[PDB]
């Protein structure tokens, strides 16, 4: 939350545009380096001639 | 060395006349996938791994 009207004793003027604005890009998981399994008996290649 | 070992990859009624003889292109891919694709001048391309 970006908005500085927090903790504040006045709270008169607060509404949905300015009491609890959010920035959604904190909330970022570790998406760039990500694995997943490999089945052992599966074919796939891996010679080129 | 000393003889062909024989395998019979197939056995039925891929329609074949003696009037059509085939022709043949074959590839090497890898160790499994070698595929022998062929034609007659009556029947519809084929493939054989």
């Amino acid at each position: 939350r970006y908005d500085k009207n927090r903790g504040q004793v006045n709270n008169l003027a607060v509404s949905p545009t300015n009491f609890n604005l959010f920035n959604p890009v904190y909330s970022q998981k570790n998406n760039f380096f990500t694995f997943r399994t490999i089945d052992y008996e599966r074919f796939s290649i891996n010679y080129f001639p | 060395g000393t003889y062909f070992e024989t395998l019979i990859l197939f056995s039925g009624n891929l329609n074949f006349s003696t009037d059509y003889p085939i022709e043949s292109i074959s590839v090497y891919e890898n160790n499994n996938i070698q595929k022998v694709y062929w034609v007659d001048g009556l029947n519809q391309a084929r493939v054989i791994n």
